[PDB]
């Protein structure tokens, strides 16, 4: 157990001791954490879900961290590094002092009106970004992968990006949001020439679905969703009796012959050759469908059939009867196989649902195959955040000090009690441009100061600080964009780390 | 009841009757006199606990 | 042991009570409950934090019980009633290492509990149906947000809480009275959040049929069906085998044909309305539009229930016998006035208008963004709550910290009446009303010892009401120690509340005082 000051100290602590390594990791340059073993080995990261996840945190408010950190992953993947230091630096810049007098509700309150502040500002900074143009979005996912340091596979993952998430993009909700990237997939293929990556439609499968027979090649019959039910029943639709005897055994199969019959005829119906079950599918069952001169997949997995259903854009059903070419297959399924090795892989293109894609990278090999994989990984989150919000922000740490001024300005407007908070949010903004210069091994006294100096003449809206030019830089000129949701979304996350820690004054077991 | 029944007589409660022997006895104990006097001085004194004891609990100052 | 073993227990019912102290309302401090040593849950609330923590000293687990006792009876008054409990004990405390017998303060906590109801029923507004409980425009403003709908926070807040206070709506089939089992309000994006408004019915959030679907029938029979109604296959109609394979097709073009013409039959036995809970094909949905029957999908579970038991009569979600499209079997038989399909929220939706059983209002909120509809689930979860206890009891106390402040000074005079032993008794009662003055400063970030002078400052008798505030108590604020009136922004209490709570916390500060051990004999 845990009480009062002795919370308030621990959370800036643990919060700190993550940060010191993992604020360097952001950007190009990039210092790479040891993590030593007990076995005397070594693993080296600038990945901070890995860093968080290996080291063994005792304290209940480091744990916190590590899970937000989780939060931030599972929306973007990128800014992950960016959250813990971010939430830190609210806490050691505001909390002890304002503790003393005692007011922890009112910094709490303070971070959150600060965080408007900051999601208006950002509109205002940047300009649009055109969001059918290539070309444009393009420099920005450029900006993203050499983070990671891989600088040559990164190249090609970029373009198969633009086209990938564009075409899964569709998602109504009557405002039209996207968030969709969930019918997107990357099919893996060891082996053939490094440089044979491209998109083909619908959802490709081979993560089970690798198999000797398949109809080598479907060009106009339909798939027929199925979560049927499809094997037999001892009764009508229920089994309700028992083989055990003779007698049991000869009455009972009559019943089961007839139920497989009725079912492959609604199936025959609306004219496929390939035809998916997920589960209810037997040995006689699917012997059935090769008698009805019919080509059966079956025995793949729930995920496999989720994927395939999204391929063709057509509903599920389960529904054992009349199954249409108005309820299932609706559009057309197409299948392809190809022998890249020996080895089947299935292509299902076409979706009607309108569009859909997914990637084809082939390797030499798996190594080669991995390299390219988590690039273009990186690659689809940047074409994905410049579709949901159509702007761009520019780079580093000129987007923190336009914030930073804000804030200064707000604060002396208001003059509340919540004044010095928002001085304290406006210094914790600062970290991004103390890495930047870091970075490139100059004094942080010196490019701090000039830094602000470029606020009071041109406002900072594109003068950064860029560490890999250690000088002030017009971040446009170079090329350094990022999407404006990345930027608002770090933010975000950050602002309510800070917030639950600070509410955290006392831990008790 | 069964305590009534094999005991005609009937005693109140509250405590009194542990105070009311004492000082009988101890009375009577100088009177008689003897070695044996101190014994039963002491045990009547024995007797004044109880009622201070239950006093306490009931909240009001017990020796008082 | 003896007096030692005591004070450890009043001690230890201290540190159970600071807990609940900084976690009171909303507007707590969230704490960590580390359930195992790897395992943690954060959420605030007093009451539910000291279930998901080990307890492990007695003076802990008896306050952890009585927490739950209280919520039985009322889900409020919960957090509370263990914190004035605690505060028993530290007061009666100095007065044990003093001279004065546990036995002769506690009896004096019983009387000091007799006054302080007899305060409660002496004042009391029992109109609160036109200015509400926790001031009218308050009780749904707090639990909003402070600048997503914090803007519209006076607009969506006469919405809603004059409709929770008095409005017709169904109760449990042929009983009026006010909704207790709350009022069915949905929150979807759309239009204007300044253009909110009532309708008489119900609403629904549902995906049409519409294709060939009437969209006005009058007067009309509901089923609400908990069962998807799908069609599904069943073995053959003729025969028993199969062997030909002109038989085979007969038999299931024949599953077509036979349903057009069961839904003739459900219209005349009562239907001209489905509602299904699940989802309807377009293969199924076809054949009830044709015949004549408004057919809707999707339709919220939440929604389903509450149309059925106001429809009344039979119905077939406190049933669910049925199988695909057969012919129904007049368990269905759900009663409505008009069903009228309206445009509204840029969406159409069904709005079933009334039942003849038993008349609903319904309110369809509208937002701009999906986050201000998420915002207003929980200002109605507020609202809601505040004016549920209005309802089943009339009688409800104006002030929160006010009444408290006013009744530690009304002790005090009942004290220096009495005299003796017992007005020292009474008075430390009354230093532990004051807790909730400061608990409330707590979560406020507000000064605690201030907060609670300057209440005790506006004073002429004691006696809580509206009529004064600058010179007698009423209200606080839950961000503010400043008194105000309930037009304005004071907080009320029910009776129920708090004459089960000072109660509850005596009898719990008897039993912790009492002990003189726990040492192995």
């Amino acid at each position: 157990r845990e009480s009062g000051r002795k919370v308030q100290s621990g959370n800036i602590n643990a919060a700190k001791t993550i940060a010191d390594i993992i604020r360097t990791c952001l950007g190009p340059k990039s210092m790479m954490k040891m993590l030593l073993d007990p076995m005397g080995g070594i693993v080296m990261t600038n990945d901070g879900n890995a860093i968080l996840r290996e080291i063994q945190v005792q304290h209940p408010a480091a744990k916190s961290m590590i899970e937000i950190s989780r939060t931030q992953d599972e929306e973007v993947g990128d800014g992950t590094t960016s959250v813990i230091i971010l939430a830190g630096e609210m806490l050691s810049v505001a909390e002890h002092f304002l503790e003393q007098q005692m007011h922890p509700t009112v910094v709490i309150s303070a971070y959150r009106k600060a965080l408007d502040d900051m999601i208006s500002t950002l509109k205002k900074i940047s300009i649009p970004v055109d969001i059918s143009d290539s070309d444009m979005m393009l420099n920005i996912i450029n900006s993203s992968i050499t983070t990671k340091a891989i600088s040559r596979w990164s190249s090609l993952a970029c373009n198969i990006a633009l086209d990938a998430v564009k075409m899964v993009q569709f998602e109504e909700n009557g405002r039209k949001e996207i968030d969709i990237k969930k019918y997107a997939r990357v099919e893996k293929i060891p082996g053939g020439i490094i440089e044979d990556s491209c998109v083909l439609r619908g959802v490709m499968i081979n993560k089970d679905v690798t198999h000797p027979r398949m109809r080598r090649y479907i060009k106009n019959p339909r798939i027929v969703l199925l979560d049927s039910s499809l094997e037999y029943k001892k009764g009508e639709s229920q089994t309700d009796i028992e083989i055990t005897r003779e007698e049991d055994f000869t009455r009972i199969l009559q019943m089961e012959e007839e139920y497989i019959q009725q079912l492959c005829e609604d199936i025959i119906q609306l004219k496929p050759d390939v035809v998916i079950t997920e589960k209810g599918i037997s040995d006689l069952a699917q012997h059935y469908l090769m008698r009805a001169n019919i080509t059966a997949i079956r025995r793949v997995r729930k995920t496999d059939n989720n994927r395939i259903a999204r391929a063709c854009g057509a509903r599920i059903v389960s529904r054992p009867e009349e199954l249409r070419e108005d309820d299932v297959g609706t559009g057309a399924g197409l299948l392809e196989i190809k022998k890249i090795g020996d080895e089947y892989f299935t292509f299902i293109t076409d979706c009607k649902d309108p569009k859909a894609c997914t990637i084809l990278l082939r390797g030499a090999s798996k190594e080669i195959l991995s390299e390219v994989e988590r690039n273009l990984q990186d690659a689809m989150q940047v074409c994905r955040n410049v579709l949901l919000d159509p702007q761009l922000v520019p780079g580093g740490g000129a987007s923190e000090m336009a914030v930073a001024h804000a804030l200064t300005e707000k604060s002396k407007a208001m003059t509340g009690v919540e004044q010095w908070p928002y001085r304290a949010v406006a210094q914790a903004l600062e970290v991004i441009p103390r890495t930047l210069i870091q970075n490139c091994g100059a004094s942080t006294i010196r490019l701090l100061t000039s830094l602000r100096a470029k606020h009071t003449q041109e406002n900072c809206e594109t003068w950064g600080v860029n560490g890999e030019t250690g000088t002030l830089v017009d971040m446009k000129e170079l090329g350094i964009w990022e999407p404006l949701a990345v930027k608002l979304q770090t933010y975000k996350t950050a602002v309510e780390t800070a917030v639950l820690l600070l509410r955290i004054d006392d831990i008790v077991s | 009841i069964r305590c009534l029944v094999k005991k005609r007589a009937l005693i109140a409660g509250g405590g009194a009757p542990e105070i009311e022997l004492a000082l009988r006895l101890t009375e009577y104990s100088r009177t008689l006199s003897g070695m044996e006097s101190y014994c039963v001085r002491a045990f009547a004194d024995a007797m004044e606990v109880i009622p201070s004891t239950l006093a306490e609990n009931a909240g009001l100052n017990p020796i008082s | 042991t003896g007096e030692t073993i005591r004070s450890q227990n009043v001690m230890a019912a201290a540190s159970i009570a600071n807990i609940v102290k900084s976690s009171l309302g909303p507007v707590g401090l969230d704490k960590m409950l580390v359930d195992d040593i790897g395992d943690v849950t954060i959420t605030n609330d007093g009451a539910t934090i000291l279930k998901l923590l080990e307890v492990e000293h007695p003076a802990a687990k008896v306050l952890c019980e009585l927490a739950d006792l209280q919520d039985k009876e009322v889900g409020d008054g919960t957090t509370s009633v263990v914190i004035i409990a605690a505060e028993l004990l530290k007061n009666a405390d100095e007065l044990v290492k003093q001279k004065i017998h546990p036995t002769s303060v506690i009896s004096g906590y019983r009387l000091a509990c007799k006054e302080a109801v007899r305060y409660i029923n002496e004042n009391l507004i029992v109109n609160t149906d036109e200015l509400g409980r926790d001031c009218l425009i308050n009780a749904a403003k707090t639990s909003m947000s402070s600048k997503i709908i914090g803007i519209n926070g006076d607009f969506f807040a006469n919405m809603v809480v004059d409709a929770v206070l008095a409005i017709k709506y169904t109760d449990i089939r042929g009983q009026p009275r006010y909704p207790v089992n709350s009022v069915n309000i949905l929150k979807a994006h759309g239009r204007s959040q300044m253009e909110s408004m009532l309708i008489s019915g119900y609403a629904l959030n549902c995906v049409v049929g519409s294709q060939g679907m009437p969209k006005r029938i009058v007067n009309a029979k509901i089923a609400c069906l908990d069962f998807s109604l799908q069609k599904t296959k069943m073995k053959l109609g003729v025969q028993v085998v199969i062997t030909d394979p002109e038989k085979l097709d007969q038999i299931r073009q024949r599953e077509s044909d036979i349903t057009k013409e069961r839904i003739q039959k459900i219209l005349a036995t009562g239907a001209n309305v489905i509602l299904t809970t699940g989802g309807i094909d377009d293969m199924c949905l076809k054949y009830f539009v044709e015949a004549g029957a408004m057919a809707v999908r999707r339709v919220l579970k939440r929604d389903l229930k509450r149309i059925a038991k106001a429809s009344g009569a039979t119905i077939l979600s406190t049933l669910a016998n049925l199988e695909g499209e057969e012919t129904f079997e007049a368990a269905m038989l759900g009663q409505a006035e008009e069903v009228v399909q309206e445009r509204i929220c840029d969406d159409e939706l069904i709005l079933i208008k009334n039942t003849k059983a038993r008349t609903s209002a319904s309110i369809i909120l509208r937002g701009a963004n999906d986050f201000m509809c998420d915002e207003m689930e929980r200002s109605l979860h507020d609202a809601l709550c505040v004016v549920k206890r209005v309802l089943e009891s009339k009688s409800v106390v104006p002030g929160g910290g006010a009444v408290e402040a006013a009744l530690s000074i009304y002790l005090e005079n009942y004290a220096t009446s009495m005299g003796s032993r017992e007005q020292l008794a009474i008075a430390e009662f009354a230093r532990s009303l004051l807790v909730i003055p400061n608990t409330l400063a707590v979560n406020a970030a507000q000064d605690s010892t201030d907060l609670v002078a300057k209440l005790r400052a506006f004073h002429n008798e004691a006696q809580v009401n509206p009529e004064r505030k600058n010179l007698k108590w009423i209200g606080l604020d839950l961000s503010n120690g400043k008194p105000r009136d309930n037009k304005q922004a004071g907080v009320f209490e029910p009776t129920i509340v708090k004459v089960k709570s000072l109660k509850f916390a005596t009898e719990a500060a008897i039993t912790i005082l009492r002990i003189d051990d726990l040492i192995k004999l």
